């Protein structure tokens, strides 16, 4: 039984420096006959499936940056990347392929970026969502850097906890950013009980909340 | 291809003969089956699998596993 | 190296166990000379050697070998006159008798 | 040219079981091997099982108790079947070519999400965000479906850049997500904005143009 | 693709062409093929006789004293490797007492992998200067071509 172990679990590192993460083998992956390793690195990135990357250890698949090199024999491996790009934001798995076939448990790599403020937007519910009986106001806060964020909801000057759904996307592959969406669901009764509804963002880029709201009744 | 580099298998010209597979006649990959039966159809050579190799007989220092 | 080679050769000598063409059944000797031969020509010469001709010839498989007779001093000499005519338009028709038999052919 | 695609139920009853099958092009069943890998969400890569050009096969350990994988090498597809699922199967099952001798798994098929439950197939009701009273950003809700996943495309695609797809959030047995896209003002609303949204499960494909407010 | 056809072992064809016809159906031989001692064959046995399965040879290619035999283009005509993993006292192409070959004609030949080249005493035989044998083996240096037309 072959089993494959990733270190570190995930890595911070901003665009340009070089990046090391190991994956290590219980049983010696390399064959007698032609003296290379059955080992390949993939790389995973968000919502896509896995892409090859390196195999035999060391062999650079087609179209593979030379910013990645493999390394390692035997038991313990490497993989390098030179100079990390934004878009190389993954998770990067080890397989042994010398007999039957077993994944390691990934690296996760992530960008270190300068810090962002959100860019916050709000929504009143669709008529189309009214009409059916429903009401979800849905706040967006994009674009921002570092990951933690605070949403805070208002209706009438009031904070408002129960019923708010918060979701992050996963860091984008271009600009490197966060972004959060934040959904306050209510009955359209209960919906047009109310005239202010307000969504507060606070985050590390001000101490001053950046604040977006409306009024039903505009 | 028109002939292999390396080695056959299944309609292919590959690499090396991943395991399970045997390197036959330094061309193509076998199955364990294949190389069991050449040796009973002596019971010449009775082929021998070493080294990831079916082979006619086992090199110096080295005998017949019977079984396997 | 020269011994794999020697073994080699040695190797087919090991595994070596109706029309008319001018011949000759050389007697007592060990070379020939064949003679009335075109200039400079090739020849198929196929040898054989006979331990016996009496009754029924009980001979060698053949020692195939050819050669190409030197050619003649002149033979590509174009002899008879280099004769010419000229057109009415100022053309010159060159002609020669080409050499009846030389060396091979004229290319 | 080299293609795989899983065809799976998307929705499995625990107990019950999973068909998939996973049909390719560009190569010969007979000189390549398929294997078998599901991802279970937020989780690695497992190995299943594989298929060799010979058809032979091998599994995981593990899952070798329940599992099958066949194939049809004139209609180009391989089959995998799983035996009384749980919670745990729920994962995106997919199958990759395995040039065999020569590279390891190469291509991969997009996948196929599997959910193990006993709750009803919903499709979402798809909601248009526009904003109340340089660049705007517009939404869209996407509420009440079940199971996931959703696709969801702005303009069939032609818009992608100032694109933002929230993961979904599952309350009562149903899922919920949005998306935001922005775009600069000269566009919107002179230019359509439309949020294209499919829910596979249940054979919804739905277009909401984003109407400016009044 | 790659072989259709069968594997074959080796053959040592002598005598008569009779036993020849045993690799109609090969695209292999795994072994190597001699065809030798045929003094009484003529080129009108030869004229409707064709291996084009015949891809590769494992081992070795041998011909001596094969009378009547004035080229090998409808032989092996499809002939593109010789493996060499076995030879003939180093060579994996012998051609020696071939009396009427005129040319080798193997024009589908890419490849020798292992072995050298031995080609001698063919009185008749042309079309061995026009053969670049460096595209062909790695090394040229262990050829052995002479006393040839
Ligand atoms: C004919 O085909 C082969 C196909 O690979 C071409 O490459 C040669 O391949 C052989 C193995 O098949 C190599 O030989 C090996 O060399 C190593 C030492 O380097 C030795 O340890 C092994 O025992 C074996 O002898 C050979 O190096 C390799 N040569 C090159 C230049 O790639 C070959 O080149 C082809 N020739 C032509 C003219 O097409
Ligand atoms: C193990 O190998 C045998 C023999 O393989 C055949 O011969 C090889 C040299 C190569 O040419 C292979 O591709 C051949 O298949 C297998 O037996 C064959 O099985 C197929 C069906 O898969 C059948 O059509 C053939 O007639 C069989 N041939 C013979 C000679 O038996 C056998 O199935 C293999 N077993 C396993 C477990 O892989
Ligand atoms: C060359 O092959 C032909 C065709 O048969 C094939 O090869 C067999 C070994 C087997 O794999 C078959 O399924 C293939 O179709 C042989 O010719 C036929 O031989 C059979 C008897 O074996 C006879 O019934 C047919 O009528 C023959 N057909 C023809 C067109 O001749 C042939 O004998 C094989 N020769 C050698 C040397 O292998
Ligand atoms: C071929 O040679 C064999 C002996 O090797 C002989 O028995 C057979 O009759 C010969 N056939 C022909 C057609 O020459």
């Amino acid at each position: 039984d072959i089993v494959m172990s990733q270190s570190p679990s995930s890595l911070v590192v901003s665009v340009g420096e070089k990046v090391t993460m190991s994956c290590k083998s219980s049983q010696s992956l390399l064959y007698s006959s032609n003296q290379k390793n059955f080992l390949a690195w993939y790389q995973q990135k968000p919502g896509q499936s896995p892409k090859l990357l390196i195999y035999w250890a060391s062999t650079r698949e087609s179209g593979v940056p030379d910013r990645f090199t493999g390394s390692g024999s035997g038991t313990d491996f490497t993989l390098t990347i030179s100079s990390v790009k934004a878009e190389d934001l993954a998770v990067y798995y080890c397989q042994q392929y010398f007999r039957y076939r077993t994944f390691g448990g990934g690296t996760k790599l992530e960008i270190k970026r300068a810090d962002a403020a959100p860019t916050v937007s709000i929504f009143p519910p669709s008529s189309e969502q009214l009409t059916s009986g429903g009401a979800s106001v849905v706040c967006f806060l994009n674009n921002f850097y570092p990951k933690d964020i605070n949403v805070k909801w208002k209706i009438d000057g009031s904070e408002r906890q129960n019923g708010v759904l918060n979701s992050w996307t996963d860091q984008d592959s271009k600009d490197s950013t966060y972004s959060m969406s934040s959904t306050l669901t209510l009955t359209k009764d209960e919906y047009e009980r109310h005239n202010s509804y307000t969504c507060e963002a606070t985050h590390k880029t001000s101490t001053s909340p950046i604040v977006k709201s409306f009024n039903r009744n505009e | 291809c028109v002939a292999c580099r390396n080695f056959y298998l299944d309609g292919r010209c590959v690499e090396t003969c991943p395991p399970p597979y045997y390197h036959f006649q330094d061309w193509r990959c076998v199955n364990f089956s294949f190389c069991q039966d050449l040796h009973h159809k002596c019971k010449c050579h009775q082929y021998v699998i070493h080294n990831n190799k079916c082979i006619p007989e086992c090199p110096s220092g080295y005998t017949m596993n019977s079984s396997n | 190296k020269e011994l794999e080679e020697s073994s080699f050769r040695k190797t087919f000598e090991d595994y070596l166990h109706e029309e008319h063409r001018p011949f000759e059944k050389v007697v007592n000797k060990e070379s020939l000379v064949i003679s009335g031969l075109r200039h400079f020509t090739g020849y198929r010469i196929e040898l054989q050697a006979c331990n016996q001709d009496t009754p029924e010839e009980r001979c060698s498989v053949a020692a195939y070998v050819s050669a190409r007779t030197m050619p003649e001093a002149k033979a590509d000499d174009i002899v008879g006159p280099v004769t010419h005519e000229i057109f009415e338009n100022n053309v010159v028709h060159l002609m020669w008798q080409e050499p009846k038999e030389p060396n091979g052919l004229i290319v | 040219q080299v293609q795989l695609k899983e065809s799976g139920p998307g929705l499995v009853a625990p107990s019950q079981s999973l068909s998939i099958t996973c049909t390719v092009s560009g190569f010969p069943l007979t000189a390549y091997g398929v294997n078998w890998v599901r991802q279970p969400p937020g989780k690695g890569l497992e190995w299943l099982g594989m298929i060799w050009g010979d058809g032979n096969t091998d599994y995981n350990s593990a899952l070798k108790s329940r599992l099958s994988i066949s194939k049809d090498n004139s209609k180009s597809q391989v089959f995998l079947k799983m035996n009384s699922l749980q919670t745990d199967d729920t994962a995106r099952y997919y199958c990759a070519r395995d040039p065999y001798g020569s590279k390891p798994m190469d291509y991969w098929g997009q996948g196929t999400s599997v959910t193990v439950s006993s709750a009803k197939t919903t499709p979402p009701s798809v909601y248009p965000l526009a904003p109340g009273s340089s660049m705007v950003t517009l939404g869209c809700l996407v509420k009440g479906y079940f199971p996931e996943p959703v696709t969801v495309t702005w303009n069939s695609g032609s818009l992608s850049s100032g694109v933002h797809t929230f993961p979904a959030v599952l309350q009562s047995d149903l899922y919920t997500l949005s998306s935001s896209v922005t775009v600069p003002s000269s566009t919107w609303p002179s230019e359509t904005v439309t949020c294209n949204v499919a829910h596979p499960a249940s054979s919804t494909k739905v277009d909401k143009k984003i109407v400016p407010r009044d | 693709h790659l072989y259709p056809g069968e594997v074959c072992p080796g053959m040592d064809i002598r005598n008569n062409l009779t036993r020849l016809h045993e690799l109609e159906n090969c695209s292999v031989i795994e072994g190597h093929l001699q065809i030798l001692l045929m003094f009484k064959t003529r080129p009108e046995d030869f004229r409707d006789l064709s291996f084009p399965k015949l891809i590769m040879i494992t081992d070795y290619l041998l011909l001596f004293r094969v009378y009547g035999l004035e080229s090998l283009k409808d032989l092996f005509p499809n002939l593109t490797v010789i493996r060499g993993s076995r030879l003939f006292f180093n060579y994996a192409l012998v051609i020696f007492e071939m009396v009427h070959l005129k040319e080798l004609g193997l024009y589908n030949l890419m490849n020798i992998t292992r072995g050298s080249v031995r080609i001698e005493k063919n009185n008749e035989l042309c079309y061995l200067a026009t053969i670049d044998w460096s595209r062909i083996l790695d090394s040229v240096e262990d050829n052995h071509i002479v006393l040839n037309k």
